[PDB]
RNA sequence: ACGGGGAAUCAGGGUUCGAUUCCGGAGAGGGAGCCUGAGAAACGGCUACCACAUCCAAGGAAGGCAGCAGGCGCGCAAAUUACCCACUCCCGACCCGGGGAGGUAGUGACGAAAAAUAACAAUACAGGACUCUUUCGAGGCCCUGUAAUUGGAAUGAGUCCACUUUAAAUCCUUUAACGAGGAUCCAUUGGAGGGCAAGUCUGGUGCCAGCAGCCGCGGUAAUUCCAGCUCCAAUAGCGUAUAUUAAAGUUGCUGCAGUUAAAAAGCUCGUAGUUGGAUCU
């Protein structure tokens, strides 16, 4: 059982704080290895500049090509594997462009069928990708 | 360093589950019975309601005698009897507890227009508020969420200014008369 | 209804050694320089750069 | 994989324009409206209460 | 609704059961 | 990691944030050393060295925006090279001069408050309740709506005189004149299998394209994709990514667990620590 003496507080506080690192979100938030090897840095979004267009298989379950880009990060140079959500949009992306890239939803870690990708593209050329999806905007020449 | 303050709050709050048949059908329900624009004011409203009935659960468990639940107790008390949401029969703190939320929407210069008479439906009572064309004592109020005193209901009138207070046709029935 | 502030001086010599100026001035019993901050202020700075009856002769 | 077959589906569905309509009320009168519709003449119930878009 | 029950009985782990189930209660 | 006053969330207990207008501290590209002064180790003072960098007639000279604007760069990420000392106050020899302190506008969906996008009458009815009659009917009391059916009323969004505002203006408020029937003066953003409110309607595709936070949907009859129609959630706002809080009694002080789900040291001794039997009017 735990103390329960009146003079046990610093027992309780420091089994706390060591029992504590042993959280999963509480060590990948506070011990720093997490946020150096994030490639956004902390940041929300990113900016980069497409390497290549990809094609990566879906997992078993369900068979598809999941159209990506390689990504290159402006701010630390890091490569990434980046999702283009709707489609025909993939058709709005060139080669060596500026994108806007954003999580994909879970904190870093993979979402559905695509395995192994974490970002998504949120802006292509400095116009939205749902804005050329709807037809709103072209893309700029 | 301005001369501006930043003191601000937020009128209402929102629900935790944003879909259940209950609360969205005894919301629109109010909403169709007192002609309110969206559920933002049944919300703020409501949270109007909750902050008093913190208070009041907060003020019941002090000592009867402590003169701090004397004195704001009184305060309250006196606060909703002044707009009518209260009976001066029922002053005690208890009562508070037992308010509703229609109470509350009854007291609204949109309802209290209505129910005089000056309006022929909750509807045409906003529509009359917001188009100046009534008043209460001397001022004219645009504000259909005009919480109305008890004493300032006997003095709600017809704006005098206004084509059905005070006789000058508007811009339709003169245009209509040039025509003749 | 309106609400505002009245002053009524004892002597227009009065009311001119104790109104603001623009107050004067709506009543036409005043004029401002027509000069601006800017000017003012670049004719000091450049002022600033010259002996003493030299400082005279910029403007 | 490939990536020829990029914009396929979206590009072989045919064009449907749509169709012209009335504007829907906005605001207080929006509501009232719905207030109308769910609750104000409701008579018939055959124990089934069917869903406002029941199409079948 | 009997039809959603005879729906549902049909196929009590289907595609349409969360619906019929949803709309039985 | 500048510290507090404080902020978000929160039943109770807590967790997280606090560069940021008030108080205190530090610094003026990095160190160091000083003059003057009541008060600096002052940088909109000076003297050097280090790093940058301006003009040069090549001998020399001059630098410090983490002040206000503004530019570059960095980036996911942030406004005008505007007007004024009229207000609040400060400085000076001073009732008088000065103040990018400060005030006023500009940009501004950070965020907060209020609040339009229609109301009514008549018809005609799906019509319904209410009502007598015997079924029709009658019931013309009350309500709702296809009403591209009628009808006059009311308005501010705009345009725009004049005041008022103000240092001068703008805005708001006040008032002339004009200003609404698709009142086209036309509300959007997300969804419609479950979680979770709302279509196993129609057309296209056919494990493709794609959707899908999760479970899953799609392989020729797709309630899930691409669309039409309809529907619903919030609404001048609503999606998405990320940090964080509640949910989490999944950090457990309140208040968790350790036979088999993760878990009691192989066993005993033992310092510190923690806890420690009656009893005194
Ligand atoms: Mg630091
Ligand atoms: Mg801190
Ligand atoms: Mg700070
Ligand atoms: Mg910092
Ligand atoms: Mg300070
Ligand atoms: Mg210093
Ligand atoms: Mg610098
Ligand atoms: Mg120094
Ligand atoms: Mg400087
Ligand atoms: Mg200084
Ligand atoms: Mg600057
Ligand atoms: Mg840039
Ligand atoms: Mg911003
Ligand atoms: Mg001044
Ligand atoms: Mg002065
Ligand atoms: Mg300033
Ligand atoms: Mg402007
Ligand atoms: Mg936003
Ligand atoms: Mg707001
Ligand atoms: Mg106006
Ligand atoms: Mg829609
Ligand atoms: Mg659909
Ligand atoms: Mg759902
Ligand atoms: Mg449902
Ligand atoms: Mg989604
Ligand atoms: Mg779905
Ligand atoms: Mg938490
Ligand atoms: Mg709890
Ligand atoms: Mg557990
Ligand atoms: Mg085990
Ligand atoms: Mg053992
Ligand atoms: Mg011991
Ligand atoms: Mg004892």
């Amino acid at each position: 059982g735990k103390c329960r003496g009146l003079r046990t507080a610093r027992k309780l506080r420091s089994h706390r704080r060591d029992q504590k690192w042993h959280d999963k979100q509480y060590k990948k938030a506070h011990l720093g290895t997490a946020l150096k090897a994030n490639p956004f840095g902390g940041a929300s979004h990113a900016k980069g500049i497409v390497l290549e267009k990809v094609g990566v298989e879906a997992k078993q379950p369900n068979s598809a090509i999941r159209k990506c880009v390689r990504v290159q990060l402006i701010k630390n140079g890091k490569k990434i594997t980046a999702f283009v959500p709707n489609d025909g949009c993939l058709n709005f992306i060139e080669e060596n462009d500026e994108v806007l890239v954003a999580g994909f939803g879970r904190k870093g870690h993979a979402v559905g069928d695509i395995p192994g990708v974490r970002f998504k593209v949120v802006k292509v050329a400095n116009v939205s990708l749902l804005a050329l999806y709807k037809g709103k905007k072209e893309r700029p020449r | 360093p301005v001369a501006r303050s930043w003191v601000c709050r937020k009128t209402y709050v929102t629900p935790r589950r944003p879909f259940e048949k209950s609360r969205l059908d005894q919301e629109l329900k109010l909403i169709g019975e007192y002609g309110l624009r969206n559920k933002r004011e049944v919300w703020r409203v409501k949270f109007t309601l909750a902050k008093i009935r913190k208070a009041a659960r907060e003020l019941l468990t002090l000592d009867e005698k402590d003169p701090r639940r004397l004195f704001e107790g009184n305060a309250l008390l006196r606060r909703l009897v002044r707009i009518g949401v209260l009976d001066e029969g029922k002053m005690k703190l208890d009562y508070i507890l037992g308010l509703k939320i229609e109470d509350f929407l009854e007291r609204r210069l949109q309802t209290q227009v209505f129910k005089l008479g000056l309006a022929k439906s909750i509807h045409h009572a906003r529509v009359l508020i917001r188009q100046r064309h009534i008043r209460v004592r001397k001022q004219v109020v645009n504000i259909p969420s005009f919480i109305v005193r008890l004493d300032s209901q006997k003095h709600i009138d017809f704006s005098l200014r206004s084509p059905y207070g005070g006789g000058r046709p508007g811009r339709v029935k003169r245009k209509n008369a040039k025509k003749g | 209804k309106t609400t505002g502030f009245g002053m009524i001086y004892d002597s227009l010599d009065y009311a001119k050694k104790n109104e603001p100026k623009h107050r004067l001035a709506r009543h036409g019993l005043y004029e401002k320089k027509k000069t601006s901050r800017k000017q003012r202020k670049e004719r000091k700075n450049r002022m600033k750069k010259v002996r003493g009856t030299a400082k005279a002769n910029v403007g | 994989g490939s990536l020829a077959r990029a914009g396929k589906v979206r590009g072989q569905t045919p064009k449907v324009a749509k169709q012209e309509k009335k504007k829907k009320k906005t605001g207080r009168a929006k509501r009232r409206m719905q207030y109308n519709r769910r609750f104000v003449n409701v008579v018939p119930t055959f124990g089934k209460k069917k869903g406002p878009n029941a199409n079948s | 609704c009997p039809e959603w029950m005879d729906d549902f009985e049909a196929d009590p782990k289907g595609k349409y059961a969360q619906n019929l189930l949803k709309k039985l209660i």
